[PDB]
């Protein structure tokens, strides 16, 4: 439906923000890079819910 | 002759919202609520605030 698509759009935005952050901070001296990890959601039924 | 109007308590679709204070029962049940006068009501809408 609309909810799964808008959750996918919302979760593919932090996955670009944390890459833009690394691209920006790839010149400093004490930095440790970061990443994100996703996981699916489920209600009581068998159809999915989003991400 | 129209007999009577009846509801339908089929479970709806759970939809993801994202905010903090929101709950959703996944099987049968209701939340219990009290007015400022003293009667008790039973609800299923789960939007809560302080």
């Amino acid at each position: 439906s609309f909810s799964q698509a808008v959750s996918g759009l919302n979760a593919a935005a932090t996955n670009l923000d944390v890459i833009g952050n690394n691209i920006a901070n790839s010149a400093t001296y004490g930095f440790k890079s970061g990443t994100a990890s996703f996981a699916d959601m489920f209600a009581g039924s068998k159809v999915g819910l989003g991400v | 002759k129209v007999a009577g109007i009846t509801q339908d308590f089929t479970d709806g679709t759970t939809t993801n919202t994202g905010r903090g204070l929101d709950v959703a029962i996944s099987q049968n049940g209701f939340f219990r609520l009290v007015d400022s006068n003293g009667s008790v009501f039973y609800s299923r809408n789960g939007q809560f605030k302080l």
